[PDB]
RNA sequence: AAGAACCUUACCAAAUCUUGACAUCCUUUGACAACUCUAGAGAUAGAGCCUAAAGUGACAGGUGGUGCAUGGUUGUCGUCAGCUCGUGUCGUGAGAUGUUGGGUUAAGUCCCGCAACGAGCGCAACCCUUAAGCUUAGUUGCCAUCAUUAAGUUGGGCACUCUAAGUUGACUGCCGGUGACAAACCGGAGGAAGGUGGGGAUGACGUCAAAUCAUCAUGCCCCUUAUGAUUUGGGCUACACACGUGCUACAAUGGACAAUACAAAGGGCAGCGAAACCGCGAGGUCAAGCAAUCCCAUAAAGUUGUUCUCAGUUCGGAUUGUAGUCUGCAACUCGACUACAUGAAGCUGGAAUCGCUAGUAAUCGUAGAUCAGCAUGCUACGGUGAAUACGU
C-alpha cells in the first residue's frame, strides 16, 4: 500500500490536519528529516554520486 | 539517482519525460529516455459536504501517473 | 442539467497544463511555490486578460510567465514594474528568475474579457440579459462560438430564485479532442454565495 | 492464463480453471484418488503431464461434465493440457512427440433393436 | 456525526463581566497579567515584569418552527426510451407526417412504395479498468538460458519470470453462417481476452421543498445581566423499556480456552511483531528497519486440539455491584471490554416481519467516514468459494 500512502500525503479537505507530510516520492517517513520537503533517505538517493549541492561530509 | 516523476495528467508527464532528458543531456554522462509504466488503477464514488450530484470530491482521478527519468553520473554542471 | 462539459479528458492533445516542471519530490514543493507566487500576481493582475499560464520551470528554466493580454501599464511604462517584480518575488521565497510576458492573439476568446463587457453591468444589479444577448455575435465574427447566458437562482434583481434556458447555440462534447475554454469566475459584491450554470465553448 | 480449457475424451468435455504457481489439484474440490470408480492407473492417469513437467506447478480446482463411470476420468488432464497451450507456447513444442488432440474415434455400443449391437449378430449359439 | 459526556451544550435554574468569554474600531499605554496575587469552578479582570490591557460609544454571542413562496438540490418517483422545433400543410379552435419503407449490435430508431426535410444533450464509446505472451523493470520480484540467494536479499541489474509505476489487441468487419432482393451480428483456430475485451462509468431536460434557519443562502429568522457566554448545583443512556437496529450461547451430525503452516485493503518517529515481551482478556515494552519490503503472518479450509457429555453440566461476551482496562472532572443526578466474585431468561422462537449462484453474494481471514467514556452492525481480496435453472 506504498502507492496509496505516496498518493494521500497533502490531501486538504474539511480538516487539513489529517494529511501527514512525509517523503514526497520516496519512503522511510521516520529516521530522516521533514521541514523543507526533503527526506534524508530520498535526498541521499537524489544526491547519489554528488548531484545537487546538498549531500556533503563535514568541512566545518 | 532512481527518482520518480509525478506531474499532473498524461501530457503533463509526457512533457516532463522529454524536459528531464534535456537537462540530463546538458551534463556529460550517460542519459536514459522512454520508461515502461503499464497503466494500472481504480475508481469509486461517495458523498461530499454540500450539494454536488454524483462523483464526490471535485477532482480528476486517483491515477498514480509518475515517471523514473533522472541522471546516472551527476557532475557540478548537473545542477542546471 | 449538470452539463459541466468534461474538458479534463477532452484536452491533453492540444491543451496540456499551465505549470510544467520535471519533478516528483519537488512537485508538491514546486506546486506550493506556484500558488505562493499566484497570491501576489492575482492582486497585481487586477482581473487582466489572462488565458493560460506559461510556468515552464522544467530543464532548469523556472519562469512564472503571465499573459496579461496586451502589454499595457501592468508591466510598467517601458518595463518599469519588471524591475520592481524582482523584490516582489524575492519577498515570497528567493525565485524571481525574470518572469516573461506573452502577446495573446484574439484577446476576446476567453470568458474573462466577455464577462468584463457584458457581465460588468451585473455588479450594479443592472442589465443581465439585454447585454448578455450580445458578445456571442461578436464571438461568431472572431470565428469561435462564445458563451451561453444561464442561471440556477437569483435571476438578476429579485428575491425569488429563477432558472433559464437561453442557450444561443449548442456545445460539442461527443468527441475526445473537442477544445473548450470554460473560464468560470464569480464576484461576491454584497449579493451572497451562489453558483451559476453558464456554458462556454471555443 | 490456463482457465476455460477444452478437453474431450470419449464424450466427456470438462473445463479447468488452473492457476499459475499454486499446485493444489482438488478435483470435485476434494480427493481425486478415491473418487474415480475404477481407473487402475490413478498415478498413470496423466500421460502428457509427465512430458509437460508441470505436475505440481498448476492447481486444477475444476470439475467433470458428462462421460461414463470411468469415461469421465482422464478428461481434465487434456482439459488443462489445452489450458497450458494458451498459458505457454513452449508446451505445444514440448509435447510434439505425443500431442493428444483426439482419443475418441468410436462410441459405446450395447443392447439395440433389429441387430444385436447394430453391427454384429448371433452366430452358432454354444450349447 | 467530518461519530450524543466535558472544553463542543450553542437547552434551561444558571451564574457573573453583561456596549459583555464577546468577532471588531479612533484613543492611550502597566505592550500580554504568559509572571505573583484577587470574587476564584473560572475567562472576565486589579498594583507589580522588560517601567491584548482602564475601555464609554460605534457594536454583540445566541438551536422556536416552517418551507404547499423561491435558491445549493440532502435526496427522490425515472435516466421515461423517450422530449423536440419552425418550415411545406391548413382550422368557425385543440393542425403536422416531425423519427417516416429493407431491418442487424449493448447505442428512438439500416436507405420495398411511406407530405417532402432539421430537432439537442446524455443513451455504443467519449470518464474509468487493462493486457495473460512479453516490451518495461529486470529495484521491495522471483529465477530456465545463472545462485554466499538476511520477504528491510548482504550479493552478482546474476537468469526472467507471475510482476508492479504510460496502454494495449478487438470487434464489428468480410467473418463458418444467408437475409432475398438484404445486411449482419453472433460466433467458427480466432490469439488469454465470447465479443461495447468482460464490462462498467452515464445523472438526458425533469418531478416531488418530500429535507434544510436545527444543510445553508434567505420572504429570512429566536434570545438583549438570558436561548448566548470563562462554567460548576447538573443534563437527552442507568427506570416497565414501547421499536428498529448491536453480535448473540439455545448444542455432542458440539462449548470457552493449546502450540498454530501459509495474501491482505490499511496503520505508523513513537507507532506495527517470528519461540520473547502480549497467546483467554481488556494492556505497562523501550525497539531491529524505521515505509512496494520490513509489522499485523500467533491469520484460515480441503490437512488438527482440548474438554465438559439428549443437558443449565468447563454450552451462555445479559443484567448487577467493591474493581483492571477507556475516560473517571460534569456517571452523586448520562457509557462500556473481558474478568476476583454475578454471570439471567435461552432446546430453533412472539404482535410482526426479514433473508438465498466453484477465487466473489455470504462464509475460515475479514473492514471506520471516526467524537478526550458507545466498535458489540455490512465495510479489504489471495486462497476455505463446495452449489447453480420443470417455467415463459
Amino acid at each position: 500500500a506504498k502507492t496509496s500512502m505516496v498518493a494521500k500525503q497533502q490531501k486538504k479537505q474539511k480538516y487539513a490536519v489529517r494529511e501527514y507530510t512525509r517523503c514526497e516520492r520516496c519512503g522511510r517517513p521516520h529516521s530522516v528529516y521533514r521541514k523543507f520537503k526533503l527526506c534524508r533517505i530520498c535526498f541521499r538517493e537524489l544526491a547519489y554520486k554528488g548531484q545537487i549541492p546538498g549531500v556533503r561530509k563535514a568541512s566545518w | 539517482i532512481r527518482i520518480r516523476l509525478k506531474a499532473y495528467d498524461h501530457r503533463v508527464i509526457d512533457q516532463s519525460a522529454e524536459k528531464i532528458v534535456e537537462t540530463a543531456k546538458r551534463s556529460g554522462a550517460d542519459v536514459s529516455g522512454p520508461i515502461p509504466l503499464p497503466t494500472e488503477k481504480s475508481v469509486y464514488t461517495i458523498i461530499r459536504a454540500v450539494h454536488k450530484y454524483k462523483d464526490s470530491r471535485e477532482q480528476f482521478e486517483q491515477r498514480t501517473h509518475k515517471r523514473l527519468i533522472d541522471i546516472v553520473n551527476p557532475t557540478p554542471k548537473t545542477v542546471d | 442539467g449538470q452539463k459541466i462539459n468534461p474538458i479534463g479528458l477532452r484536452v491533453g492533445i492540444i491543451r496540456d497544463w499551465e505549470a510544467k516542471w520535471y519533478a516528483e519530490k519537488d512537485f508538491a514543493s514546486l506546486l506550493h511555490e506556484d500558488l505562493k507566487i499566484r497570491k501576489f500576481i492575482d492582486n497585481e493582475l487586477k482581473e487582466a486578460s489572462v488565458s493560460h499560464v506559461e510556468i515552464e520551470r522544467a530543464a532548469n528554466r523556472i519562469n512564472i510567465a503571465i499573459h496579461t493580454g496586451k502589454p499595457g501599464m501592468v508591466i510598467g511604462k517601458g518595463g518599469s514594474e519588471i524591475e520592481k517584480l524582482r523584490n516582489k518575488l524575492n519577498a515570497l521565497t528567493d525565485k524571481k528568475v525574470h518572469i516573461n510576458v506573452i502577446e495573446i492573439k484574439k484577446v476576446d476568446l476567453d470568458a474573462r474579457l466577455v464577462a468584463e463587457n457584458i457581465a460588468r453591468q451585473l455588479e450594479n444589479r443592472a442589465s443581465f440579459r439585454r447585454v448578455q444577448k450580445q458578445a456571442i455575435t461578436r464571438a461568431m465574427k472572431l470565428g469561435a462560438k462564445g458563451i451561453k447566458t444561464q442561471v440556477s437562482g437569483r435571476l438578476g434583481g429579485a428575491d425569488i430564485a429563477r432558472a433559464e434556458q437561453y442557450s444561443e447555440g449548442t456545445v460539442p462534447l461527443h468527441t475526445l479532442r473537442a477544445d473548450i475554454d470554460y473560464a468560470h469566475a464569480e464576484a461576491d459584491t454584497t449579493y451572497g454565495k451562489l453558483g451559476v450554470k453558464v456554458w462556454i465553448y471555443r | 492464463v490456463e482457465y476455460r480449457g477444452t478437453g474431450r475424451r470419449k464424450n466427456s468435455v470438462a473445463r479447468v480453471r488452473l492457476v499459475p504457481g499454486e499446485g493444489n489439484i482438488t478435483v470435485n474440490n476434494r480427493d481425486v484418488r478415491e473418487y474415480l470408480p475404477f481407473e487402475s492407473l490413478i498415478l498413470d492417469l496423466n500421460q502428457p503431464f509427465d512430458v509437460t513437467e508441470t505436475k505440481g506447478n498448476y492447481d486444477v480446482l475444476v470439475n467433470v461434465h458428462g462421460g461414463g463411470f470411468t469415461g469421465q476420468a482422464q478428461a481434465i488432464r487434456h482439459g488443462i493440457a489445452r489450458a497450458l497451450l494458451e498459458a505457454d507456447p513452449e508446451y505445444r513444442g514440448s509435447l510434439k512427440r505425443a500431442g493428444l488432440l483426439t482419443r475418441d474415434p468410436r462410441m459405446k455400443e450395447r443392447k439395440k433393436p433389429g441387430l444385436k449391437a447394430a453391427r454384429r449378430s448371433p452366430q452358432f449359439s454354444k450349447r
